């Protein structure tokens, strides 16, 4: 009957007429965005010197402190504080609570909050829209990402203080660090992983030729070939009988996806699939299970080690291991 | 230090019950297709 | 036979199953 | 041709036979590609599993010696050997192929093989095009993969001091390639090479987000819950709705397509353009012209020992792996450095 | 001229390709390469 | 079975043809259970072949045997395995009723009735009938009711189960009063997860464990005995989705997060998962390690109390953010550590000085070095240690491999609770398959987006 | 037309194939069992990686007399 | 080790965890045998 | 001490309430939303 104060706010979330969709996963989704927007912005401008290793000696990370935009980061939480929660009213001060690293655990929660409802957003749009589902499934390989290398990390190694930095220079930190700890390089799954970008650009740029290299002339030579679209038009905008034998007489005639919907699918499931599997790739890697090990597995007929290309890795991956955490050990194994 | 932890507590469950009674308040049935 | 399919076909084939028996031989060959 | 006689030659029959459609095609450019491509490949294949790299790395390098598939590579020449070309009769060689194979010769036999493969390659799609008459931004956008290719694999060993420090190719050879770009040139912090990682993400991206928005703006054409056999190829009528797909994603995101034909050319405009920057970043550090340090940052932290930084920390991490990694990395040099002048962290 | 059935030469096939890669996962552990 | 033509779902959906064909989906779940049985049974037949007893279970690659083990069945104090026997029996028993089990599924998949409500209306069941749904709830409540008073049971009066917190290193125990405190027991419902506190993960009495399930198995009995004599309110009709893929979308929900729960307790919980059979945790490795090096550095004639580290914070003993006294180092990020090992020697300010220096246990150091060589620290190859070490140690901790794979099994599993709730919600709606391309809901809509 | 239909579904392509696949897959079987690929590809066994002469990798460090190098750095 | 009565089908114990992997994999089989309508 | 501090840093207390004005808070903001909820019904 549409009178009632609870309905109108309702109608208003809910109305697909807005310049930007609210609904429900809105109304979470739009304060904790916010919320780790301005922490991440006022933290990354003038954020002090944050403690990151637990051994009383700060990483500045913030533009006011003399970074560039290459080196500022948002410092992770503490080392000493672990997997405690730290919010700003738990901390003595405001000044503290930055010194030990309050706005990275802030920030991180608050992105959590924001990627998962953000998925929400995504399929509540499509749900309001008459759309099929699963662009909030896609998304989920971002978010699952995201998580891995913020929180899911971090739980696995016992402290937000091992979740990805804030910053350019710190996530080029992240990764080194990463590498040197538990092999990522060589892990099945970081293989997948990088598969999967390498294979989201070939397959990108094998759609947007094909399609391009098949658009219906209808412009002259002196406009752009884009104003032979108009938007909304019902025509198909390309040949795609004669771009599927253009392809099919370039690689196999039989193994060429003949269906558009099935080449938007492999488009959308190859990326998908693989991004998951290189997030669960850094989630494995959380609990230690780290990536292929073949150091000194080639040994001649008097046993004698034979030195291989996964040994010079491993050399390398000693540089980086005995260089992270210059002062923060005191015995010998990295268990922590 | 303990009032900014009451103000985000309201300012949480303020939205977490948005959320909440926003889908407990037939979300199904908001669909723009038929039935 | 010896068409272009065949050609294109037997290139890849008879080198890939030697290498597969080689590959299997040497497999259990022990230090 | 051109309402002219043009009484039939050997050239046009061999392009009449060429030009044919069959199982596979091979027109002109398979003069080149075909055993070019067919060498390179079948090259890295022996390697992999019969060539040791033991006289020019000192490494176990194939099948043969209890390497699996992630370790086995076709290994670099000597740096001794420097950027000789390495033919089986050179002056290296000398006719001996098994001495050849011994030496790095297989390395140089299969990039020049593999170069000259993809030159055939492209020109396969450029003939193909001419001959379906369509437009070749197939090739266009084929032309990153060369470009990358030639930086990486040419122009970078031809800029450093030998072929010894291109890559090898095999999985844990390019891991190492890669491992000592950041101990030495420290290519995570290059420009360059940032665009080249946010061309591949973002075009990851594109690809993820297309296929599903596609996937899920289309139109019914149903009677069954299977979508796939909705769509039939000849036909005049789009298969989604690019309207709807507009607005989800202009509520969604803020900004949304509205042209199918510039979405597409930004499907094939991102990942190349993001491929042709990471290729001029690598043909700069084949010069050892690299974005390494900032000079301000680094005097600062000199003259204040309290102010470190990641990318301070990133500086540290690079010399240990320089110092750490040499040693058994570049033989040649025979760095036969002690113990207690590597640098190291505490404890560990 | 289709007499054996395409899924059981498929079928076959697959079994020939899965005994391969055991047989490599197999001697990984033996032989050359194995760190014993 | 069906086609494309007769049911529009493709042979890589297939299954989704027997959504509505009760005696096939009845079929198809008993067969698969069969299969979990057939798994179980197979699994621990495997492990007690491969078993060894001079090694510790953790050391195997076992993630069977040690659940066996903690109810209390062949292992004795110290957690020393004496029978093999029990093990044995729970494989054979589970391997000869995944077989019952499996003629049941292929009966029913094969030659079962295609629909039961023409011929068994007690089993029939449409997706809509929301009183039958909810009387096949309860069933299911009161089955996993009687699953957790079977553990009760267990733990009161036959035999009891392991506690790894008993006196001299852990020994099975009889529970006897198990904590029956709603406020203790849903205590940790509505904690934090984060650090201290671990939501559930922090259960670390076998008598919060058994009271817990004493808890759960009630509720599971009242609610099956609810849910059958009931039917879900307007409210929850006009909320909810009522198809069968709604349902199966509810369920992958819950078990991604069970699924999430699962690989926690392995990787931190350590008295419902004892160190002696599942290997030491994340942070017992490094706290261990820690305690190690300080009781050698006793030995060696040195003061611990003293002697900072390298920053000046100190090597063997420090202060926690909260003022106690923990073991220096990086392992500080594991402070809030609780192991058998430790609370004897901890007093009210965190570890004792004194205790540390005077109040050592020789089984104490040695479950301490043993803990510290065998850390879940290893390669997908079974390579213990860091990534930068040799192929010497063939050891991956189960609490690894166990956290790992379900951690794995949870993501994929929200991401198929994704998939359905999504699909269920889309068909609800009658646009599953797409725009009606004539009654395109954006060209009704307002210009500017 | 041998839509590869037709010839993985022939008796004629199985009778012709029975032998050569299982024949090229022996012939790899003894082209690395009676040490061929060693005496091809020059490969060394596991007993010869080293001699007296030399206990460290190789380093050919030459490029004029590299291939005499080789032969004495290689097992003779 | 099984108990001594069950040491000789040991050999049959070591084959069995792969099974429902077999059955996956049948099921594959019997959609290709049924040409995949 | 040398400052104050609300430290309630573990201990696991419920819905992380130290002080029950938050448990207060917590029930009347979720009460005022359903009781909104509930009086703005029988609808649509
Ligand atoms: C609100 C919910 C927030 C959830 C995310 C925040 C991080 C929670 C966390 O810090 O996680 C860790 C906690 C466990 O907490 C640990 O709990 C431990 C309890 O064990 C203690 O007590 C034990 C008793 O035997 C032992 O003695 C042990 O040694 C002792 O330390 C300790 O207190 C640790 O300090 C503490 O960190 O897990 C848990 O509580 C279980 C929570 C469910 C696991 C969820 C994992 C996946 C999460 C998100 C995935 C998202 C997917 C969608 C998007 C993509
Ligand atoms: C396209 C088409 C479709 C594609 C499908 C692809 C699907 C799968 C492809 C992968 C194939 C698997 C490789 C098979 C080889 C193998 O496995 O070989 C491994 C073993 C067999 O080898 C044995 O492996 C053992 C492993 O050590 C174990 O036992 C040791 C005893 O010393 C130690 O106790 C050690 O701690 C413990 O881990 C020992 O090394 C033995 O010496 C060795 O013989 O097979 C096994 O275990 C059985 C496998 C069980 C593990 C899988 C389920 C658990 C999943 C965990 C997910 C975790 C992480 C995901 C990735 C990251
Ligand atoms: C697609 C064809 C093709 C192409 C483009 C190449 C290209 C290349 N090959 Mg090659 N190769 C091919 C096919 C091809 N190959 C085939 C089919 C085989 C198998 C036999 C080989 C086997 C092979 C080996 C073993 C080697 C190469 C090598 C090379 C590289 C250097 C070769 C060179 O410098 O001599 C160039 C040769 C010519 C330019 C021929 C020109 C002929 C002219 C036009 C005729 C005039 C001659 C006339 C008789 C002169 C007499 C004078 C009189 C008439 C007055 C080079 C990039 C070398 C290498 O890999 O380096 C590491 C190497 O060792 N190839
Ligand atoms: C847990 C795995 C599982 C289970 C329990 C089922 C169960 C079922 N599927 Mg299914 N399926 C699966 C996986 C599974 N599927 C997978 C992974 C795929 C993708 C490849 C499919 C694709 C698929 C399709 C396309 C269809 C089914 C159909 C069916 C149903 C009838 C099958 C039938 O009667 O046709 C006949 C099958 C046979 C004659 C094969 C017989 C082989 C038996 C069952 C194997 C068990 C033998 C066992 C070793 C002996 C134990 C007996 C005793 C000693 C214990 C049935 C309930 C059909 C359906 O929907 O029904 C309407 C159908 O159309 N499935
Ligand atoms: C998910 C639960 C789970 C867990 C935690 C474990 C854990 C363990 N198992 Mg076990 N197992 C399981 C399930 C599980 N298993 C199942 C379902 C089977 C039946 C096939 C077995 C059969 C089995 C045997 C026979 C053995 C073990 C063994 C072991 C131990 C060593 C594992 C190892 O090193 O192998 C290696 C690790 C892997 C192979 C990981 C593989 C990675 C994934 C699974 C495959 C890749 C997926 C791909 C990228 C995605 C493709 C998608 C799509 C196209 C298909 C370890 C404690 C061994 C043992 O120690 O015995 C005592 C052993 O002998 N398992
Ligand atoms: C896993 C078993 C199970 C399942 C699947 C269900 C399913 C259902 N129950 Mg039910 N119930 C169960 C067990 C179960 N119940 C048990 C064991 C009991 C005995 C205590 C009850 C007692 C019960 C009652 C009294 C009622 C239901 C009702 C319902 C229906 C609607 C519930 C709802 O709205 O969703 C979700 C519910 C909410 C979102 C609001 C609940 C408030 C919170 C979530 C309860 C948990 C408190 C806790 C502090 C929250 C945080 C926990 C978290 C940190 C882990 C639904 C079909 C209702 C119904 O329709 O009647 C037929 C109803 O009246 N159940
Ligand atoms: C109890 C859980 C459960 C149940 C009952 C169902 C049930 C159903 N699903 Mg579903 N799904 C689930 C979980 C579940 N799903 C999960 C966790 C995912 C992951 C995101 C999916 C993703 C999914 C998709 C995309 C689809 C379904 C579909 C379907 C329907 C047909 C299934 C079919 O025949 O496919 C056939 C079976 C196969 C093709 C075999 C799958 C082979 C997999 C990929 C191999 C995995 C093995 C590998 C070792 C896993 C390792 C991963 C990692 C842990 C290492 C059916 C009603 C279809 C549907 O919606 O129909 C309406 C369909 O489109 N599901
Ligand atoms: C998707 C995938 C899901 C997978 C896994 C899910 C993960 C965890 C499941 C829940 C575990 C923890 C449950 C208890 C939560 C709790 O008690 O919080 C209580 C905690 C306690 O809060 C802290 O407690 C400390 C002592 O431990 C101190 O007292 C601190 O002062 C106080 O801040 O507060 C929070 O952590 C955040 C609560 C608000 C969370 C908002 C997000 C909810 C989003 C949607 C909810 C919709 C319905
Ligand atoms: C439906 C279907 C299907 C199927 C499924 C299933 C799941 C089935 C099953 C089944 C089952 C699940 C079965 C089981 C079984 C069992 C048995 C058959 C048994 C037994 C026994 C014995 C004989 C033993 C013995 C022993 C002992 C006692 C001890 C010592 C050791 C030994 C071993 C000697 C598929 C998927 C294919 C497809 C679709 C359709
Ligand atoms: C992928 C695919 C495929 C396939 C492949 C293959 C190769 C498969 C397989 C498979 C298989 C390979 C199967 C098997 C099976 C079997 C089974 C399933 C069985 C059984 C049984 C049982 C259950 C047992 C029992 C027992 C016990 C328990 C104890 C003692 C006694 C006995 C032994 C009796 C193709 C290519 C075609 C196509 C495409 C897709
Ligand atoms: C045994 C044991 C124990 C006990 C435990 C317990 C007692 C548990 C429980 C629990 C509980 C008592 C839970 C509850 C829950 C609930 C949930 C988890 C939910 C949900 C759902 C959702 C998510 C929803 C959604 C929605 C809304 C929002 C509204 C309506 C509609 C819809 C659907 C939209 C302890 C730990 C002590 C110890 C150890 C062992
Ligand atoms: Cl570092
Ligand atoms: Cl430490
Ligand atoms: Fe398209
Ligand atoms: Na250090």
């Amino acid at each position: 009957e549409n009178t009632s104060l609870w309905a109108r706010f309702c109608e208003w979330i809910t109305s697909t007429e807005n310049r930007l969709y609210i609904g429900w996963f809105g109304v979470i989704m739009i304060p904790t965005l916010l919320t780790a927007i301005s922490v991440y912005i006022i933290a990354f401008i003038a954020a002090p010197p944050v403690d990151i290793d637990g051994i009383r000696e700060p990483v500045s990370g913030s533009l006011l402190y003399g970074n560039n935009i290459i080196t500022g980061a948002v410092v992770p939480t503490s080392n000493a504080i672990g997997l405690h929660f730290y919010p700003i009213w738990e901390a003595a001060s405001l000044d503290e609570w930055l010194y030990n690293g309050g706005p990275y655990q802030l920030v991180v929660c608050h992105f959590f909050l924001g990627v998962c409802c953000y998925m929400g957003r995504e399929w509540e749009l499509s749900y309001r829209l008459g759309m099929r589902p699963w662009i909030a499934v896609a998304y989920s390989a971002p978010v699952a990402a995201a998580t891995a290398v913020f929180i899911i990390y971090p739980i696995g190694q016992g402290s937000f203080s091992d979740g990805m930095p804030l910053g350019i220079s710190g996530t080029f930190n992240f990764m080194i660090v990463f590498q040197a700890e538990h092999n990522i390089l060589m892990h099945p799954f970081h293989m997948f992983g990088v598969a999967g970008v390498f294979g989201g650009s070939l397959f990108s740029a094998m759609h947007g030729s094909l399609v391009t290299s098949s658009l219906i002339r209808e412009t002259t030579e002196n406009e752009s070939a884009n104003a032979g679209y108009k938007f909304g038009q019902e025509e198909e905008t390309y040949n795609i009988v004669a771009a599927h034998g253009y392809f099919g007489r370039l690689i196999f005639q039989y193994a060429s996806f003949n269906n558009s919907r099935s080449l938007h699918f492999f488009l959308a499931v190859w990326p998908v699939v693989c991004i998951w599997l290189t997030a669960l790739g850094i989630s494995t890697m959380a609990f230690n299970l780290n990536g292929f090990n073949f150091n000194q597995s080639v040994v001649d007929s008097n046993g004698r080690v034979l030195n291989t290309w996964a040994d010079i890795i491993n050399r390398a991956n000693l540089g980086m291991e005995v260089m992270h955490e210059r002062n923060a050990h005191n015995f010998p194994l990295d268990l922590a | 230090m303990l009032t900014l932890k009451i103000f985000v507590y309201t300012v949480v469950t303020f939205f977490v019950g948005l959320f909440i009674f926003g889908f407990l308040s037939n979300d199904p049935s908001r669909n723009p297709g038929k039935g | 036979i010896f068409t272009v399919r065949w050609l294109a076909i037997h290139a890849i084939a008879v080198p890939t199953i030697f290498f597969l028996g080689a590959i299997t031989a040497m497999q259990f060959i022990q230090r | 041709i051109g309402t002219y006689q043009e009484k039939r030659t050997w050239f046009d029959d061999a392009d009449d036979w060429l030009r044919q459609d069959r199982f596979v095609f091979v027109g002109w450019s398979g003069l080149l590609l075909l055993p070019c491509a067919y060498f390179a490949v079948g090259g890295w294949l022996t390697g992999c599993t019969f060539v040791t790299s033991w006289y020019t790395h000192g490494l176990a390098s194939s099948y043969i010696e209890g390497c699996n598939f992630l370790t086995a590579a076709v290994s670099t020449p000597a740096n001794s050997l420097g950027h000789s070309l390495l033919f089986v009769w050179g002056p290296e060689a000398q006719g001996d192929l098994t001495r050849w194979f011994q030496l790095g010769g297989l390395w140089a036999f299969v990039a020049l093989h593999g170069a000259f493969g993809l030159i055939g390659f492209m020109l396969r799609q450029f003939e193909i095009a001419r001959s379906v008459n369509l437009r070749p931004y197939n090739a266009i956008a084929f032309s990153a993969p060369i470009a990358v290719f030639v930086s990486v694999f040419l122009i970078y060993p031809l800029g450093q001091s030998g072929w010894f420090f291109a890559p090898s190719f095999g999985v844990a050879s390019i891991f190492r390639f890669i491992l000592f770009f950041q101990g030495f040139h420290n290519w995570t912090l290059n420009p360059f090479h940032m665009m080249g990682v946010a061309g591949v993400l973002g075009a990851a991206l594109l690809c993820a987000i297309h296929g599903a928005t596609v996937e899920n703006t289309l139109f019914e054409d149903g009677d069954g819950a299977n979508t796939f056999r909705a769509f039939n190829p000849t036909q005049a009528e789009e298969t989604y709705s690019m309207v709807t797909a507009n607005r989800f994603w202009s509520q969604i995101f803020g900004v949304a397509f509205s042209n199918k034909r510039w979405l597409h050319f930004f499907m094939l405009f991102v990942p190349v353009t993001g491929l042709w920057m990471s290729a001029l970043g690598v043909v700069g550090l084949a010069l050892n012209l690299r974005a390494y340090d900032f000079v301000s940052q680094e005097i600062r932290a000199a003259e204040d020992p309290e102010f470190e930084t990641f990318y301070t920390k990133n500086i540290l991490l690079n010399e240990g792996i320089r110092a750490w990694m040499a040693a058994q990395d570049q033989p040649h040099e025979k760095l036969t450095l002690p113990e207690e002048v590597l640098p190291r962290g505490n404890a560990l | 001229i289709g007499r054996i059935p395409l899924w059981l030469v498929g079928t076959v096939v697959g079994l020939l390709a899965i005994g391969l890669l055991a047989i490599f996962f197999y001697g990984s552990y033996v032989g050359l390469g194995s760190s014993l | 079975g069906r086609d494309q033509e007769t049911t529009g779902f493709a042979w890589w959906a297939g299954n989704a043809r027997l959504i509505n064909l009760s005696g096939k989906l009845l079929g198809a779940h008993v067969a698969h259970a069969g299969l979990i049985v057939f798994w179980a049974g197979a699994m621990n037949l495997f492990e007690v072949s491969h078993f060894v007893p001079e090694k510790p279970m953790y050391e195997q690659g076992l993630i069977l045997l040690p659940h066996i083990a903690t109810l209390g069945y062949g292992v004795g104090p110290g957690g020393e395995v004496l029978d093999t026997f029990p093990y044995f029996v729970s494989g054979v028993l589970h391997l000869i009723s995944s077989a019952v089990l499996g003629f049941g599924g292929v009966y029913h998949s094969l030659i079962g009735p295609e629909t039961l409500e023409e011929s068994y209306p007690f089993f029939g069941y449409v997706w809509k009938d929301k009183n039958k749904m909810t009387n096949i709830l309860g069933y299911h409540l009161i089955i996993l009711g009687c699953g957790a008073w079977l553990l009760v049971l267990k733990a009161l009066y036959f035999g009891g189960v392991y506690d790894t917190w008993a006196p001299g290193g852990g020994d099975v125990r009889i529970i006897s009063n198990p904590t029956t405190n709603a406020a203790i027991i849903f205590g940790y419902i509505v904690k934090s997860p984060f650090g201290g506190d671990g939501w559930i993960v922090s259960v670390d009495n076998l008598e919060d464990i058994i009271g817990g399930h004493i808890w759960i198995g009630t509720l599971c009995i009242l609610g099956g005995i609810w849910h059958i004599y009931t039917t879900p309110w307007p409210w929850a009709r006009r909320a909810f989705v009522w198809s069968g893929e709604a349902y199966l979308s509810y369920s992958l929900a819950a078990v991604s997060l069970m699924g999430f729960t699962a690989c926690c307790f392995a990787w931190f919980n350590n008295t419902a998962y004892p160190s002696e059979f599942y290997g030491p945790t994340g942070p017992e490795a490094s706290q261990a390690q820690a305690f190690t090096f300080l009781v050698r550095d006793q030995r060696l004639g040195a003061n611990v109390a003293s002697a900072q580290g390298p920053t000046g914070l100190g090597k063997y003993l420090m202060r926690s953010p909260t003022g106690e006294i923990i073991f220096g180092g990086e392992t500080m990020r594991f402070w809030d550590f609780r192991g058998p090992w430790v609370e004897p020697l901890r007093g009210p300010s965190g570890l004792d000085l004194v205790k540390l220096k005077n109040d050592i246990q020789p089984w104490q150091e040695r479950r301490a070095a043993e803990y510290m060589t065998h850390a879940p620290l290893g390669s997908l190859n079974s390579v213990g240690g860091v990534a930068t070490e040799i192929n010497a140690v063939n050891f991956v901790s189960p609490r690894s491999w166990l956290a790992t794979s379900h951690f794995c099994l949870g993501f994929f599993f929200f991401v198929g609770h994704l998939w359905h709730a999504g699909r269920a919600r889309a068909a609800a709606a009658g646009f599953e398959k797409g725009i009606d391309r004539v009654d395109e809901p954006v060209l009704s809509m307002r210009p500017l987006d | 037309e041998r839509p590869f239909s037709d010839i993985l579904t022939s008796i004629r392509y199985w009778v012709i194939h029975s032998i050569t696949v299982p024949s090229l897959f022996i012939a790899g079987w003894l082209f690395v069992s009676t040490g061929l690929a060693y005496d091809v590809f020059g490969s060394p066994r596991p007993n010869e990686y080293f001699t007296e002469d030399r206990q460290d990798a190789p380093l050919i460090t030459d490029r004029f007399n590299a291939l005499e190098q080789v032969k004495k750095l290689s097992a003779q | 080790k099984l108990p001594e009565a069950y040491a000789p089908f040991s050999p049959i114990v070591d084959v069995l965890p792969i099974i429902p992997v077999l059955f996956i994999l049948l099921a594959f089989v019997w959609q290709a045998s049924v040409s995949f309508r | 001490l040398v400052d104050d501090r609300m430290n309630g840093d573990g201990t696991g207390l419920p819905f992380g309430v130290n002080d029950g004005i938050l448990g207060w808070v917590i029930a009347g903001t979720l009460g005022t939303i359903w009781a909104i909820y509930f009086v703005s019904q029988k609808d649509l």
